[PDB]
């Protein structure tokens, strides 16, 4: 049980360009100080904005 | 060729060991068995001293 | 975990300061008398001139109390936010919440408050303040805002839980509440 | 956990005894300063059980989230 | 609950030998009883505790069975698993044996401090007998490099003219050699994610793997026991270090590389084992025969036992890396033996000739038997047991590790009788010129052995011959355990 | 009194099952050992043959010698970790 | 808790008058300032909570429950640092005197602590360039603050002209990552991790590495330390060390993404030059606080090992490494700071100059402490015998933990390297043991009273009068006996290594 | 013609000297950053252009400060 204990938690899972963790919670630019819609090139619209990636917590 | 490399590729021994499945094909550098084909031994040890023989 | 209901994520300093349990004025009580006490106990273990005890100065037993009354504020003010942040016990306070943000949609009046801030503003104090308690042992940082930002999802306070039929509320639906998202954006999609 | 607060008990009055050698005096100057010592040592001995009872808790949790992380690899 | 009564005991008796003597330390001039008498009513406690450590082991004796297989007595103490086999059993026995006589040793030829030398000879005996009782490579680590600490500071503090220079020796060697170790068992401990010993002697690592290992514990352990060409340490830490660390440091810590060689080497690297032993043996031989003859042109007196420890250590390693029951079984014996003649040379050499002449340069002495007739009669008896005389423990040793090095090898291993020939040399030639010719002209004459004196070398031999005689006091328990050591594939 | 031996061949066990990892080791020693017994039996039959015999011991004790020295190479403890750690069959 | 009561100080501190009774009590008043932040920094955080991260500030500065537990750490080691100044080390008013006399030490160090626990905490490169220097003017004011010295003024300013290129170094690779991508917030960066070059990290590095004083820039960190009074160098040793290693972490952790090779061969250059110069150099040297300096690079070095590697037994490693060497360095600067009182005294040869900022200056001056104080010493020798690596203290698991995440990543060079660099400083380590108990004997039979304790009156002659001060006696009491007991906690200390994440998670 | 490290010879041999090249080498820095800011037309990388004017200035007077309090140092006796 001590050796299958250190074994799992002494794995280190493989992190590369393709899955890493960001702790960006949201898309800035939904409200500017001044002039908020500027060339209309903000496209996401916050109305209908998908589920964002909530963070895994693991000890919950 | 480090350990973590070699885990990650599944040529370490995360998933326990097991006696049963005994491979003929050399096993890596850092994997690790139960037990091992007598061939191997002979081919690394060498018949002599009490392999096979006395 | 020890896990609860999520109140408030970003609780106002004036409701922060409401909830206070009576015990934990009683932690400001201790932090605020327990300066003064640490600087003698000092002095009992070991004595700042010659081999004996020695009272410390009038001057300096006033200051102490400053900084233990700042101090020991601060002890209270996080053992509150942990109570709406869902890290701590807030059994009573969801029951008090619940009650006022019902009488405020009863009311046809927003949950937070009329704001002096534009939409902006409230967006920014929000980031600004957001969690600042995490870091108000190093440096104080308080959410003094109506703004809107507290994460939570009205709809939440219309569903009636337990014990909660006998206050005979009434609730109007979000787009006729004042000074709200749902119910500012009505002429242009840009202004409130 | 009286057992294991004793323990620390002890150990705090060690640290007291071994206090005494470091200023040169016999071990039965001022006894109380092994009482306090004590005390001191219990209250940072009830503080770690905590901690440490805190953290099976928590250790176990994470475990089963790892042990399924390790049945997909193990597939 | 081995384990816990006696490291509690020590701990318990440690704080009882400090409170004691420093509660005077005060701003008092030492106007004391405890002091009076050179410090005796503390070396007598320190005395005691050293014997009372013995009757912890022998409450545990008792239940010990000698057929069962495996580890027995198995206890977890500070988080750390205890375990007693036939082999474990003999080695803790003879360390604490070793225990009052390293003490009883050095009981009236100390200038001062004899409260902090009890207390460290007494951590360096229970931490090597720990050592012999653990359940994992970690665990053999911190017991086998935890007594550098105080022998590190025992030789410095009690040492002779040249104690700076041995001890860094002692302090570098064993730890610049042994890092060499902590490699080798933090790779297993990734790899396999547990030290224990058990669970390492089921598992066969690549042919490679194995060899790296291998190469990585053989450093540690071909500097702890003496083997060329790393072994000019030795001779320097003896020749310098008290008669308490002489006794214990070639009684029992040279013996640790040997029972290392035991749970290191042979059960989980097995294979590459078979694949070294016909270099340990090119290695072994050639310190056998080189560590015999520079010991003929040496000068110094304890520095000339010092080499024939040595070589009695070279034998031990070519048995115990011989395949057999028979070679491992004689290596095992001739430790036990040498745990005894070794001790008992230094006891003759710097303990009686030194503590009154204060000198040790060959040339003073000659014909020592025309006044001292009593130590000529344990020198000649303990000369003829250190060379392999078949009443004497030693020659079973050494009949069955030269035996065990001929089944494996039959051609090289018929060198390792090369010890027969070349311990005689060395060892009587000391002996002859001890006891020969006219009473040195450079010595007057003093008083002859005491009782004290006496005593150490009647319990230094009777369990020398005792062994010797009817070896079956040991082979009888090893005979389970030292099978098990055993690689061999018969079709 | 006399425990036996309990007979359990590695290939029957799957190692990870420690207690059993344990007997196979076990019971491969303890039969190891009656071997070497009965070794020492046959030679103490050599020794009386041959005195018994005198200038006869060539004739009367030819089978026993004979068997004896065919015995010898395997009759003497081999250890379990050669069987355990490989597998003759590859 | 910090910023309210630091300007209350402030203010207070030049409203009373200047006298070093009134000093003394006024730095009291810092270490209740300290000892309350961390009851309330222990009250709102917990490593439950923070394990996903908690952004603050406008995400200005992100908290994680591996940069929560060094700040938990900055803060232990400022409380027993201020018992230091706040109370008597000696008792002897002559070398007690330096530490009465300046009023804004306690200031200062207050204004070092803000920017020590805030610089784990950096999300964002214009915070980092800001909270850098927070806390790089706070050294250099801190070297300075014995002005009437000419050595702790020449340390200061030779520390402020590389220090002030170290903060070049890291504000232009800031300047370049903003230039290619045009962002600033680090976790906006993340999302560029793959476009971005790699290597302005590492220059920014570069200029981290240079306050640590890594090799070949541990030049000026020797001289530096082996300058300022022991006071001083007891601080500006180790607490740059303590926000910096982990700042340094958390970018590895970044970096480690991409897995750039040719970052790690030059990285790795600089730690087996490290090893190399951090044990070679030590060994002809006379000073003591120059041997400690030649130590803290040596074990700067063990760690960035663990740190490089970067795995998930790195975390375990770093974060019992960097407890456990802060403990015995306090416990090593406290007790040579007290046994400075059994110096002896003249009544020439050499001229060897002696000054009240450094009592203890050369390394034979510990000649005979066997003798006077067997206790002392002992804990002495412990400290070391971590350092050296001697089993079960804790300086050798700290080894052991570090070659199990060398090992695991394939450092196999500097995994023997570092061993070799642990033998040959050994040497230098034996040394001071050596000066300490070699001699006893020899000198057991010595007739002196020209020691400096001896000055001191006798007060009663029947009383009891220790010769120590109560509380810094303890402290080292406390922290002796940590060191060499840890083996009944280890496995359950470790397992609270265990549960520290930096976005570990599954 | 810089990997010569041709810069170390335009740098005057005294402390002054040392205290000047720093904020020249803090000021290709800033116009850097205001070379960023503008053509990316950010007001962000102008902010922190800002900052770093602010913050090199409080770095300079930390300099001389240490600097002339060193040189007081030497003439320091003030016998009369
Ligand atoms: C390293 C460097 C570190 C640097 C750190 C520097 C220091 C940082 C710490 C300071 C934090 C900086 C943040 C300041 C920026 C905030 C600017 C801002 O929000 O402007 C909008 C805000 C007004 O906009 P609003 O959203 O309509 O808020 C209306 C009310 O003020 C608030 O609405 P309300 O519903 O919460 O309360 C309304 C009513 C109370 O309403 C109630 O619900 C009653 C509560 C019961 C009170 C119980 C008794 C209290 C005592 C009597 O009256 C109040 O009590 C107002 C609350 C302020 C009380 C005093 C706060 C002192 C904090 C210290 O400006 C203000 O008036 C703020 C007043 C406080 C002044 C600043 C205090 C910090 C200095
Ligand atoms: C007075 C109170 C007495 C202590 C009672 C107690 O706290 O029990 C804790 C433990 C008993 O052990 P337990 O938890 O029941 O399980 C076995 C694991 N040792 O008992 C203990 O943990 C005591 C361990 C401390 C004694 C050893 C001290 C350090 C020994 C260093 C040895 C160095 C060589 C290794
Ligand atoms: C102080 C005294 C110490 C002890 C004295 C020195 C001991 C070493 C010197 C004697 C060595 C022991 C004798 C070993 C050689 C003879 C052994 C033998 O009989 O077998 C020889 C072996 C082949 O076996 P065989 O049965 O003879 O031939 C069958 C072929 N189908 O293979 C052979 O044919 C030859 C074997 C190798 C020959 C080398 C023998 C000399 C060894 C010298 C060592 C280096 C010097
Ligand atoms: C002063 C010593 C007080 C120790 C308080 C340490 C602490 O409480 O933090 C624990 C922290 C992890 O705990 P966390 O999950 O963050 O939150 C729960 C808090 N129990 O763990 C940590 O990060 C602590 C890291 C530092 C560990 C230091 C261990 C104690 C140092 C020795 C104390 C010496 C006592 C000397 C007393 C002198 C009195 C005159
Ligand atoms: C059997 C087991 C034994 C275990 C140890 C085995 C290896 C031991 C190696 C020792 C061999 C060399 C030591 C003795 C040679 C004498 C060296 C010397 O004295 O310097 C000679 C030369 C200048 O000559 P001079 O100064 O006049 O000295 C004359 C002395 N007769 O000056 C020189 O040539 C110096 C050469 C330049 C220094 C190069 C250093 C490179 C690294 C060397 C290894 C250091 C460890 C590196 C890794 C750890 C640190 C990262
Ligand atoms: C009109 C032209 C004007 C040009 C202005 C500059 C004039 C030249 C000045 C000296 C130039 C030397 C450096 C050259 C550029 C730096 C190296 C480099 O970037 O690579 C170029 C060259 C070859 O690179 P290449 O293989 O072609 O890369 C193609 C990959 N697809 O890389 C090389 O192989 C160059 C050889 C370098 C290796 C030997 C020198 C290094 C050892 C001494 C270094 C000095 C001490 C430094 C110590 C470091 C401090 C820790
Ligand atoms: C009730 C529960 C709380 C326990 C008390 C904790 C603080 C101690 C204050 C007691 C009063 C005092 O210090 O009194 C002073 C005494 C004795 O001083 P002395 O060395 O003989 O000096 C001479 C004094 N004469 C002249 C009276 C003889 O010092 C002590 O006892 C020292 C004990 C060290 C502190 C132990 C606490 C460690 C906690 C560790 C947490 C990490
Ligand atoms: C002159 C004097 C010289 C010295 C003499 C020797 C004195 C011996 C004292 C024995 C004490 C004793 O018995 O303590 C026993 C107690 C009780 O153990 P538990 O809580 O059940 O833990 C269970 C332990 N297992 C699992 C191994 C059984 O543990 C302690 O208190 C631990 C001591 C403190 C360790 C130091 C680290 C803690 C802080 C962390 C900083 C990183
Ligand atoms: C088996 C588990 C043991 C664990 C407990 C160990 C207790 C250590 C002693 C503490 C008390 C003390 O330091 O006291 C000092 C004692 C006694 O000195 P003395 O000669 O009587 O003083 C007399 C002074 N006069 C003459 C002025 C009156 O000497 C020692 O230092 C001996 C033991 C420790 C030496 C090596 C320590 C390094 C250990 C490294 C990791 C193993």
């Amino acid at each position: 049980s001590t050796a299958d204990l250190y074994g799992l938690i002494s794995f280190t899972p493989k992190r590369d360009i393709h899955h890493y963790v960001i702790r960006v919670d949201e898309v800035p630019g939904k409200h500017f100080p001044t002039n908020t819609t500027g060339n209309f090139g903000n496209t996401v619209d916050f109305e209908n904005l998908e589920p964002r990636r909530k963070p895994i917590n693991p000890y919950l | 060729n480090s350990y973590r490399a070699a885990l990650e590729a599944g040529n370490g021994n995360e998933g326990g060991f097991d006696n049963k499945v005994i491979k003929t094909e050399r096993q890596g550098f850092w994997e690790g068995v139960y037990r091992r084909p007598l061939s191997q031994t002979v081919e690394d040890l060498g018949e002599g001293r009490g392999i096979i023989t006395q | 975990m020890e896990t609860y209901e999520l109140i408030d994520s970003d609780p106002k300093f004036s409701r922060v300061v409401r909830y206070f349990r009576p015990s934990d004025y009683l932690t400001w009580a201790l932090g605020t008398i327990g300066a003064p006490g640490l600087m003698v106990l000092f002095e009992k273990i070991e004595p700042a001139k010659g081999n004996t005890f020695k009272m410390p100065p009038p001057s300096i037993m006033r200051i102490a109390t400053t900084i233990g009354f700042f101090g020991g504020f601060y002890y209270a003010y996080t053992s509150s936010t942990k109570r709406f942040w869902g890290y701590s016990e807030n059994a009573k306070e969801v029951a008090k919440d619940r009650y006022e943000v019902k009488k405020a949609l009863s009311e046809k009046k927003s949950p937070y408050g009329s704001s002096l801030l534009n939409p902006y503003q409230q967006d920014m104090s929000a980031r600004n303040s957001t969690n600042s308690q995490l870091l108000l042992a190093i440096f104080p940082w308080f959410n003094v805002a109506n703004h809107q930002s507290h994460g939570i999802d009205l709809r939440k306070y219309y569903e009636v839980r337990d014990g909660e039929e006998n206050w005979n509320f009434t609730l109007p639906p979000l787009d006729q509440v004042k000074d709200l998202d749902v119910a500012q954006y009505k002429e242009y999609s840009n202004y409130p | 956990m009286i057992a294991s607060l004793a323990g620390w008990g002890l150990f705090g009055v060690t640290v007291r005894a071994y206090q005494q050698g470091i200023r040169k005096v016999p071990f039965s100057y001022y006894p109380l300063g092994y009482v306090y010592s004590a005390l001191g040592w219990v209250a940072f001995g009830y503080g770690f059980n905590l901690w440490t009872e805190r953290n099976d808790k928590l250790l176990e949790k994470r475990v089963e989230k790892l042990k399924e992380s390790r049945n997909l690899r193990l597939s | 609950m081995l384990v816990q009564n006696l490291i509690i005991f020590n701990i318990i008796g440690i704080v009882l030998l400090v409170l004691l003597n420093n509660n005077n330390n005060g701003i008092l001039n030492k106007k004391s009883l405890l002091t009076i008498k050179n410090e005796l009513k503390l070396k007598q406690i320190g005395l005691i505790i050293s014997i009372i450590n013995i009757l912890i082991i022998i409450e545990n004796w008792i239940g010990f069975n000698s057929n069962y297989y495996g580890f027995q007595n198995i206890e977890r103490f500070l988080n750390i698993y205890w375990g007693i086999d036939g082999i474990s059993l003999l080695l803790v026995l003879l360390t604490l044996i070793l225990g009052p006589i390293a003490i009883l040793s050095n009981w009236k030829n100390l200038k001062g401090y004899y409260t902090y030398y009890v207390i460290s000879i007494n951590m360096l005996v229970i931490l090597m007998a720990l050592n012999f009782i653990c359940l994992d490579l970690v665990s053999f680590y911190i017991l086998f490099e935890s007594t550098l600490a105080p022998l590190f500071l025992l030789i410095g503090i009690y040492g002779a003219n040249n104690k700076n220079k041995a001890a860094y020796y002692v302090l570098i060697y064993t730890l610049a050699s042994s890092l060499f170790m902590l490699l080798s068992i933090v790779i297993y401990y990734i790899i396999i994610n547990s030290t224990d010993y058990i669970y390492i002697n089921n598992i066969i690592l690549s042919i490679n793997l194995q060899s790296l290992l291998f190469i990585g514990i053989i450093i540690g352990i071909a500097v702890k026991t003496p083997l060329m060409p790393v072994h000019t340490w030795l001779p320097t830490v003896h020749s310098e270090s008290p008669l308490g660390g002489s006794i214990l440091l070639a009684g029992v810590i040279l013996k640790l590389a040997i029972y290392g060689v035991i749970r290191l080497l042979l059960p989980n690297l097995s294979e590459i084992s078979m694949m070294f032993t016909p270099i340990i043996y090119i290695i072994s031989i050639l310190t056998l025969i080189y560590s015999s003859l520079i010991t003929l042109k040496q000068t110094d007196l304890k520095v000339i036992i010092a080499y024939s420890s040595i070589s009695h250590l070279a034998v031990c390693m070519i048995g115990i890396f011989a395949n057999n029951l028979i070679g491992i079984n004689g290596s095992l014996i001739l430790c036990l033996a040498h745990g005894f003649v070794s001790p008992a040379l230094f006891i003759l050499v710097g303990g009686i000739l030194y503590d009154r002449y204060h000198n040790r340069l060959i040339n003073y002495y000659q014909g020592l038997s025309t006044f001292m007739p009593i130590f000529s009669i344990y020198l000649v008896v303990f000369s003829f047991c250190n060379t392999g005389t078949p009443l004497s423990g030693n020659f079973v040793g050494e009949f069955l590790s030269i035996t065990g090095a001929v089944i494996r090898h039959p051609i090289i291993g018929s060198l390792t009788a090369a010890s027969v020939l070349l311990s005689a040399c060395y060892q009587m030639k000391l002996t002859n010129r001890l006891t020969g010719s006219v009473f040195s002209q450079y010595l007057h004459i003093t008083n002859d052995v005491t009782n004290r004196e006496i005593f150490l070398l009647n319990w230094l031999l009777i369990p020398t011959i005792i062994i010797g005689i009817y070896p079956s006091f040991v082979t009888n328990i090893l005979n389970l355990a030292s099978s098990t050591l055993i690689y061999s594939v018969l079709i | 009194d006399h425990v036996r031996s309990p007979n359990v061949s590695f290939d029957d066990i799957d190692y990870n099952n420690s207690q059993d990892l344990h007997n196979a080791q076990e019971s491969l020693l303890r039969e190891q050992w009656i071997r070497v017994s009965a070794l020492k039996v046959c030679r103490k039959a050599l020794e009386s043959c041959y005195k018994t015999s005198g200038p006869n011991h060539y004739e009367d004790c030819r089978e026993i010698a004979e068997k004896y020295l065919n015995m010898l190479p395997d009759h003497r403890i081999q250890g379990f970790l050669g069987y355990q750690k490989n597998d003759p069959s590859k | 808790m910090l910023f309210t009561s630091l300007l209350l100080i402030i203010v207070y501190g030049s409203l009373v008058n200047k006298s070093h009774l009134l000093t003394k009590l006024i730095n009291r008043l810092g270490l209740i300032i300290i000892i309350y932040t961390l009851l309330i920094h222990l009250n709102i955080n917990t490593l439950e909570n923070l394990s996903i991260g908690i952004n603050m500030f406008n995400n200005l500065l992100l908290i994680n429950s591996f940069n929560n537990t060094i700040i938990e750490l900055i803060l232990i080691i400022c409380i027993l640092y201020v018992l230091l100044i706040s109370f008597n080390i000696t008792g002897l008013s002559i070398i007690d005197n330096l530490n009465y006399s300046k009023r804004t030490f306690i200031v200062i160090v207050l204004f070092n602590i803000i920017g020590l626990t805030l610089l784990p905490l950096v999300n964002d490169i214009m915070i980092l360039f800001i909270i850098i220097e927070l806390q790089s003017y706070s050294l250099y004011l801190l070297t300075a603050i014995f002005n009437e010295s000419h050595n702790s003024t020449k340390s200061a300013l030779y520390y402020f002209i590389v220090g002030s290129i170290a903060s070049f170094i890291i504000l232009d690779a800031t300047v370049s990552i903003y230039d290619d991508l045009g962002l600033t917030n680090i976790q906006y960066i993340l999302m560029y991790i793959d476009k971005l070059e790699i290597f302005d990290l590492l220059c920014l590095l570069f200029g981290l590495f240079i306050k640590i004083g890594l090799a070949p820039f541990y030049s000026y960190s020797i001289t530096i330390y082996s300058l300022s009074p022991t006071i001083i160098t007891n601080y500006i040793s180790l607490m740059p060390k303590l926000s910096i290693l982990t700042l340094i972490y958390i970018i590895m952790h970044y970096i480690n993404i991409v897995n750039n090779t040719d970052l790690n061969y030059v990285i790795s250059f600089l730690i087996l030059i490290s090893m190399f110069i951090g044990s070679f150099g030590g060994l002809n040297v006379i000073r003591i606080k120059t041997l400690l300096a030649y130590s803290s690079l040596l074990n700067v070095s063990y760690m960035l090992l663990a740190i490089l590697s970067n795995s998930n037994e790195s975390i375990i490693a770093y974060i019992y490494y960097i407890i456990q060497y802060s403990l015995t360095h306090i416990n090593i600067f406290s007790i040579i700071l007290v046994i400075s009182i059994y110096l002896p005294i003249m009544n020439n040869m050499l001229n060897v100059m002696i000054t009240k900022y450094s009592p203890i200056e050369y390394i034979n001056q510990l000649k005979n402490l066997f003798i006077n104080n067997i206790f002392i010493a002992i804990a002495l020798c412990i400290s070391i015998f971590s350092l050296i690596g001697i089993p079960p203290l804790t300086g050798f698991y700290g080894k052991y933990l570090v070659l199990i995440s060398g090992l695991n990543n394939g450092y196999v060079l500097l995994s023997i390297v570092l061993i070799i660099a642990s033998s040959i400083s050994t040497v230098y380590y034996a040394t001071i043991l050596k000066v300490l108990s070699f001699d006893t004997l020899s000198f057991k039979d010595i007739i002196s009273n020209n020691l400096i304790i001896n000055t001191s009156p006798e007060n009663n002659n029947n009383e009891i009068k220790p010769e120590i001060s109560n509380v810094i006696s303890y402290v080292i009491s406390s922290l002796t006996l940590i060191i060499l007991l840890i083996i009944i906690q280890y496995e359950n200390i470790v397992k609270g290594a265990y549960l520290v994440l930096l976005y570990n998670w599954v | 013609m810089d990997l010569i490290l041709l810069m170390l010879v335009a740098v005057g041999l005294n402390i002054i000297d040392i205290y000047i090249m720093i904020e020249i080498l803090i000021m290709g820095c800033t116009v850097n950053t205001i070379y960023s800011a503008s053509l990316d037309n950010d007001m962000i990388g102008l902010i922190y252009s800002l900052i770093q004017i602010i913050i090199a200035g409080v770095e300079s007077a930390i300099g001389l400060s240490i600097l002339v309090n060193y040189n007081r140092i030497r003439n320091s006796e003030e016998i009369e």
